[PDB]
RNA sequence: GAAAUUGUUGAAAGGGAAGGGCAUUUGAUCAGACA
RNA sequence: CGUGGAGGUCAGUGACGAAGCCUAGACCGUAAGGUCGGGUCGAACGGCCUCUAGUGCAGAUCUUGGUGGUAGUAGCAAAUAUUCAAAUGAGAACUUUGAAGACUGAAGUGGGGAAAGGUUCCACGUCAACAGCAGUUGGACGUGGGUUAGUCGAUCCUAAGA
RNA sequence: GUGAACAGCCUCUAGUUGAUAGAAUAAUGUAGAUAAGGGAAGUCGGCAAAAUAGAUCCGUAACUUCGGGAUAAGGAUUGGC
């Protein structure tokens, strides 16, 4: 493994990859980043709906000249699309991850997807024909992915340093007289 | 619930296919149609008799005829379970005109 | 260099930007001056543009080759049911301008208006007004009070009137809201006139008579995205051209480096507000009354309602103004009718019209027939029929 | 499934165009087994595959 | 297994570029020296 | 001041971690640079005196390689046209079959050849790449099979010419 | 088949139905059309576009190397039974 950052307690944790996915990266970004923190039952429901054009996935960095349309009010984006394979891709792993906590024991019911990362995997060269007798690169920009789940908790109780108060004569002084005199 | 009903509606494809086309008009009849069929049994599942089929293309692409007397029967889904249980069937009714009928329910057996 | 040869501009900038309007419901920015020697009345009013038709008259201008002949002139009809008063709002001087300082409604409100509050009434639990209407109960302490204050300051008062929508045949149910000077005399007067008519109703014929000169205030009929050449109709350009033609040519000197804010650009044409002035009323008609669409000199009972009915509108059962010629906006949409500004002398304003002939004739073809009466009488019998 | 082949030969066999052999698809994997033109000879003559007619060019409005 | 360049996480700043110099507030971080 | 290599020396450092790389951590130098900690790593390496040079880059429309913004953007619009159902299959707008609607209209989108290609032919299997959507299909991929002559061509003859 | 016709247009036999697809139909385009009254005033210039057209019959100037110019120009007619 050795997956990009994480913080969360593997012990209550499950996880999934693919690698060298031929899925646009710039798309299936964006559509991991519309479901990175989510509830993951949530999540499954709602990619869902992206393919029936029902909610869309907020495009918020790759998109410019994107299009605009009313199911992104949602996110308060205008531009916002329906990148289907992405979608399909990311519930694959979504679908594994959960396959890996269900082995693993865990709660599906407290099942979050804590990480999401996508990322750029080796580019597919192909060409193509420009006018006089000219070639140019055309190509495939693949993506790895990789997402973990953890079963919610609650509280985090307390616990901290105590602050080591240091105070010189005159500010001792004033606070042994600060009860001398009151409460 | 479900419900299981046929009737026999009319479908007025000429207002419909006004303006479109002529290259489209008979695609646009088969799509229209499936469209007309949701409508009336709530059922996103719709099947076309290969008999409606030819009754929409009779005449050519761009001459569909005005009005189609159609005979939409709503049944229940078997095998492998789809998102509904229930999906709709399609069949052309052998009418000498489609002029001019309301729309009835086949009583079922 | 200099333009060669000189031509004036094409389009008027005081009607920039040529953008979309912020609403159907054009703006009365101004109302007459206030005569607080004249009763209380209402100083504009709302209805719906129903369509066209034509008229024949006798002309009286003394000097005209037409003096004393009949003319053939084109008129609108707007419908114009009652409109119902359920609120006043009382304005102060500051120096910063009119502000608004109360807002007084009536206990009970019409569920056309209710439907204006929303955007998904279906769903809604209606509750608009339900407190405010509680006002009411205790004696009447609180909605006296604002009255009273609106009585003590208040420079200028205006009713909240709205529209009777379902005494027509559109099919929009939610009606339209709107604030209407009032310039009968004497601010106290005023909002007494105002409370009297809570709940109660406004008569066109109480606005607006025979002759009068009228403003119309509406949102422009719409088209969307458009050319240059239609826009602000520039010259087509030669036939030769590459790359198009309905277009400018030069969009600009090299300096100001910049398109400038005066040369014509394509996009959006259309749905503008608008004021048009000086619309001479033809006809109050009453809704109540068959041969509202006969004359003295007609006599045959009907309703100016074309046969098979306006295009694209309906009926007419209600009252109506009738203005000569035509008028901003478009069949179905919201229209505020302004009394004048000014004082007209003219002589075309003035002119006291009665009207000899309304054209009748069906407006989805090319009519041939006032009443199916006359078809019948001149068709004979058909195999339909008796 | 494919009867790809089997068309072709269907239309060699008995000597037409492929635009007027008929496979039915209810004997579908019937149809399939046969690799041969002994096996699609067997299928023609017991109307597994039939020999569809010749569209109608009349010359009556001529005449 | 560097760099350009990228994903994620964390921290921060952003009224028509950004980066830089002298100076100090505020946050973070740290050496030395006491004895 | 710094680099690769050489003579001498410190009986120098090192698998108990050399070298290298990373680090808005520490320290020395006005500076070139030097030193250390921590992480990573895995087999060699450095101080001083001297010797030596293919010895220090930001530029040269520099060389080779790698990478961006442009941008999910230009675009994927010529050649009239597609449709219903079944079957198959993880998956079917695109495969197979049936039905229907059309087209080429014999100056063919038919049936064959010459040059040129060289196995593309045919069967079976089959989808990682490839067919600028797809793909269960293919002129792709894997594995095989297939080209029968006294009479058809060559071979003989002569032409311009060699 | 129509027609002078190996033209164009429709068909039989055979072969295809290959050409990313869906939804809309803004501006500006590319390609295809029409436009009252006027009729080249447009423009370097009638560029583009429109007009004419097959056949049968009637009729046909200057000039000429006597061969032409000539479908000169200008007219009428044309289905079905
Ligand atoms: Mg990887
Ligand atoms: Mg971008
Ligand atoms: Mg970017
Ligand atoms: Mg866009
Ligand atoms: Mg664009
Ligand atoms: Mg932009
Ligand atoms: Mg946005
Ligand atoms: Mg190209
Ligand atoms: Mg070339
Ligand atoms: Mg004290
Ligand atoms: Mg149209
Ligand atoms: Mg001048
Ligand atoms: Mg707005
Ligand atoms: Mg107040
Ligand atoms: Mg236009
Ligand atoms: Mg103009
Ligand atoms: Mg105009
Ligand atoms: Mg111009
Ligand atoms: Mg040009
Ligand atoms: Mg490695
Ligand atoms: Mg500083
Ligand atoms: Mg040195
Ligand atoms: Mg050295
Ligand atoms: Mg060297
Ligand atoms: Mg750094
Ligand atoms: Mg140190
Ligand atoms: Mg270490
Ligand atoms: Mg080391
Ligand atoms: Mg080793
Ligand atoms: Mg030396
Ligand atoms: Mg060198
Ligand atoms: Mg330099
Ligand atoms: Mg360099
Ligand atoms: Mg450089
Ligand atoms: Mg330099
Ligand atoms: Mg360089
Ligand atoms: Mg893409
Ligand atoms: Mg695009
Ligand atoms: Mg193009
Ligand atoms: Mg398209
Ligand atoms: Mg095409
Ligand atoms: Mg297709
Ligand atoms: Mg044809
Ligand atoms: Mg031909
Ligand atoms: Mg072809
Ligand atoms: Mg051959
Ligand atoms: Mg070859
Ligand atoms: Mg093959
Ligand atoms: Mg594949
Ligand atoms: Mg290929
Ligand atoms: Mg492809
Ligand atoms: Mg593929
Ligand atoms: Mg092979
Ligand atoms: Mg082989
Ligand atoms: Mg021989
Ligand atoms: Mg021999
Ligand atoms: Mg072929
Ligand atoms: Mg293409
Ligand atoms: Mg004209
Ligand atoms: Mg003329
Ligand atoms: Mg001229
Ligand atoms: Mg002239
Ligand atoms: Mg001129
Ligand atoms: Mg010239
Ligand atoms: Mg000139
Ligand atoms: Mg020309
Ligand atoms: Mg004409
Ligand atoms: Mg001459
Ligand atoms: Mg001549
Ligand atoms: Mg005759």
């Amino acid at each position: 493994a050795r997956y990009g950052a994480t913080s969360t307690n593997p012990a209550k944790s499950a996880s999934a990859r693919g690698s060298y996915l031929r899925v646009s990266f710039k798309n299936t970004r964006e559509t991991a980043q519309a479901i990175n923190g989510w509830e993951l039952t949530k999540a499954q429901k709602y990619l869902e709906q992206v393919l029936d054009h029902q909610r869309a996935i907020p495009f918020r960095r790759f998109n410019s000249s994107i299009g605009r349309t009313a199911q992104g009010k949602e996110f308060g984006v205008t531009k916002a699309r329906w990148p289907a394979k992405s979608v399909k891709f990311v519930q694959g792993l979504l679908q594994n991850a959960a396959a890996n906590a269900e082995a693993k024991g865990l709660d599906a019911t407290k099942l979050y997807v804590s990480h999401i990362q996508v990322n750029q995997a080796p580019k597919q060269r192909r060409r193509t024909y420009r006018a006089h007798g000219r070639i140019n690169k055309y190509e495939s920009s693949p993506s790895h992915i990789e997402l973990v789940v953890t079963e919610k908790e609650e509280a985090v109780a307390k616990a901290a340093e105590k602050k080591v108060v240091r105070l010189t004569s005159r500010q001792r002084g004033r606070i042994a007289a600060q009860k001398r005199i009151a409460a | 619930l479900k419900d299981v009903v046929t009737r026999e509606y009319t479908i007025n494809l000429h207002k419909r296919l006004h303006g479109v086309s002529f290259k489209k008009r008979a695609p646009r009849a088969v799509k229209e149609i499936k469209k007309f069929a949701k409508l009336h049994m709530g059922t996103d599942d719709v099947r076309l008799a290969p008999e409606l089929n030819q009754a929409i293309w009779k005449r050519g692409v761009k001459g569909v005829e005005y009005r189609l007397r159609l005979r939409i029967s709503r049944k229940r889904n078997e095998e492998e379970d789809a998102k509904n249980p229930l999906f709709s069937y399609v069949e052309p009714v052998l009418v000498a005109s489609a002029k001019g009928l309301q729309t009835v329910v086949v009583e079922e057996d | 260099s200099h333009r060669k040869y000189e031509a004036p501009r094409h389009g008027h900038l005081g009607f920039l930007p040529r953008k979309r309007a912020a609403s159907i419901r054009a703006r009365v920015k101004a109302f007459p001056k206030d005569d607080r020697s004249k009763p209380v009345a209402l100083t504009s009013f709302l209805g719906y543009k129903a369509g066209m038709t034509t008229i024949v008259r006798d002309l009286d201008r003394p000097g005209s080759k037409f003096h004393k002949r009949e003319v053939v002139e084109a008129v609108t009809v707007v419908d114009t049911p009652p409109v119902v008063v359920v609120g006043v709002v009382g304005y102060v001087e500051t120096p910063r301008g009119l502000r608004s300082l109360t807002t007084v409604w009536a206990e009970h409100l019409s569920d056309e208006v209710k439907r204006r509050f929303y955007k998904n009434w279906y769903k809604s639990k209606k509750k608009a007004f339900t407190k405010y209407s509680a006002k009411y109960a205790q004696d009447g302490a609180g909605i006296e009070r604002e009255l009273a204050r609106i009585k003590k300051y208040a420079s200028v008062v205006r009713v909240l009137v709205h529209t009777q929508i379902r005494k027509t045949p559109l099919a929009q149910k939610k009606a339209h809201l709107a604030e209407i000077q009032l310039n009968g005399g004497s601010i106290s007067e005023k909002v007494d006139w105002a409370r009297e008519h809570f709940e109660k109703t406004v008569a066109v014929d109480s606005v607006f008579e025979q002759n009068e000169m009228i403003d119309a205030i509406a949102v422009t009929k719409g088209h969307g995205f458009e050319g240059v050449t239609h826009r602000w109709g520039t010259k087509k350009l030669p036939r030769k051209t590459h790359r198009g033609l309905r277009k400018v040519a030069c969009i600009g000197a090299w300096h100001p480096a910049h398109v400038m804010w005066s040369v014509a650009r394509a996009g959006q044409r259309g749905y503008h507000s608008r004021t048009s002035i000086n619309h001479k009323i033809y006809r109050v008609g009453k809704g109540d009354d068959e041969a509202n669409g006969a004359t003295s000199f007609d006599r045959t009972k009907k309703t100016i309602t074309p046969m098979g009915g306006f295009v694209h509108y309906g009926e007419i059962k209600n009252d109506f103004i009738m203005v000569k010629g035509c008028i901003p906006g478009n069949r179905k949409r919201i229209v505020t009718l302004r009394k004048s500004l000014y004082t007209n002398t003219s002589r075309k304003a003035l002119e006291e019209v009665s009207l000899k002939w309304i054209d009748t004739a069906s407006k989805f073809g090319k009519g041939r027939f006032q009443t199916p009466a006359e078809k019948h009488a001149f068709m004979g019998t058909l195999k339909k029929d008796l | 499934a494919n009867l790809r082949t089997q068309k072709r030969l269907a239309a060699s066999v008995v000597g037409v165009g492929k635009r007027k052999v008929w496979l039915d698809p209810n004997e579908t994997s019937e149809i399939a087994q046969a690799n041969s033109r002994n096996a699609i000879r067997k299928l023609v003559k017991n109307g597994t595959i039939v020999k569809k007619a010749v569209t109608v060019h009349s010359k009556s409005r001529t005449r």
